[PDB]
C-alpha cells in the first residue's frame, strides 16, 4: 500500500508542474507579443522623395529652389520647397 | 495535525481547480505554493512509514 | 526490486516529456516574435486645415501643404497633382 | 495593479494606435506611457519565473 | 528546407526593413518574399505540435 | 530482443543528449519519437512480471 501512495503523490506533483508551466508559457507568448508590436513602431503616414529619387532623412539637405515629389498611396504630388523652419 | 487521507483530498481538490486554467495568475500561482507544501510534507511521513516496516520485519537487534 | 525499477521509467518518461516541452515552447516564441515584427512593417505631411493628408481628395490644386521630417517641418504649394 | 489588467491596458493602447486616429503630437503621449507598462510587466514576469524556479529545484 | 534555415531569412529580412536604407521600389519587393516564407514556416511548426500531443496521449 | 537491463540504458543515452540542447527540431523529434516507445515497452514488462509473482505467491 505503501509504495502504491508514494507513486500516487508522484504522478499528482506532476500535473501540477506540467499545468503551471503551461499557464505561465501562455502569458508570456502573449505579453512577449505586444511589446514587440510597441516597438514595432519604426520612425516615431507619407513618403517624400527628391527629383533625383534620392530620399531625404535631414531636412538640411534640402535646397528650397526644388520641386520634391511625395508619393502617397493613391499617387504622388509634387511641389517647390520654398521656406524651412527647423526644429 | 490533518491526517494522510486529508493530505491526498487536499491536493486532489487543488489540482483540479487549478487545470481549469481560469484564476488570476497572482492567486493561481500563489495557491501553487501550497500544492508543493503538501506534496513534499506528505512524501517525507512516507518515508518514515516506509522505514519502520523495514526495521519492524527485518530481524533488526 | 520489481517496485524501484518502475518509478525510474516513470521519473526518465516524465523528464523526456518536460525537455522537449520547453524547447518546443521556446521556438514557438521567437517565431511568434519574428512574425509580428514582420507583419507590423517615412514622412508625414498635413494640410494647413490640420488634417492628416490621406487623399487626393483633400488637395486644392494650388494651396499650400508642410510636412515634418525628423528634424522639422517645411512648406510648399502643389505643382501638379498625378494621382494613379 | 494587477498584472491582467497590465496587459489589457497596453493591448487597448496598441490597437488604437495601429488605427492611425490620433494626432503625431498626441500620438507620441500615449506612446510614452505605453514604455510605463511595457517595463512594469517585464519586472513582474520576471519575479513570477523565479519563485517557480526555486521552488521547483532540486535545492 | 530545414525550419532553422526558414527563420535564418526571415529574421535578415526584418532587420533590412528596420535599417530604411532600402527605398520603396525594392522594400515592398522584399516584403512578398517575407510572408511566403512565414506561411510555410508557421505550417512546420504546426505539424510538430501535433506530433508531440499524439506521442504524450494514452497511446 | 533487448533485456530490461539495456533498455534502461539506452533511455538514459537519449535523455541526457537530448537536454544537452544543442539539437535541431527534425533530429530532435525523431529522437523523442524512439524515446517514449522504447519507454512504454520497458512498461509492459515490467507489468508482465509483476503478474507472474502474483500468481506464484499466491496459493494458485
Amino acid at each position: 500500500k505503501i509504495h502504491r501512495a508514494q507513486t500516487r503523490i508522484q504522478q499528482l506533483e506532476y500535473r501540477l508542474a506540467e499545468t503551471l508551466r503551461a499557464q505561465l508559457s501562455a502569458t508570456r507568448e502573449r505579453f512577449g507579443n505586444a511589446v514587440t508590436h510597441l516597438e514595432a513602431v519604426s520612425p516615431l503616414y507619407s513618403v517624400t522623395t527628391a527629383t533625383d529619387g534620392n530620399v531625404l532623412k535631414k531636412v538640411k539637405q534640402v535646397k528650397a529652389g526644388e520641386m520634391l515629389t511625395t508619393r502617397l498611396e493613391d499617387g504622388w504630388i509634387e511641389s517647390e520647397v520654398k521656406n524651412i523652419q527647423p526644429v | 495535525p490533518a491526517s494522510f487521507e486529508k493530505a491526498l483530498s487536499e491536493l486532489e481538490q487543488i489540482v483540479t481547480r487549478l487545470e481549469s486554467g481560469d484564476l488570476p495568475l497572482e492567486e493561481a500561482l500563489n495557491e501553487f505554493e501550497r500544492g508543493v507544501q503538501l506534496a513534499r510534507q506528505g512524501q517525507a511521513k512516507l518515508q518514515q512509514a516506509e522505514q519502520r516496516v523495514q526495521i519492524l520485519l527485518s530481524d533488526n537487534e
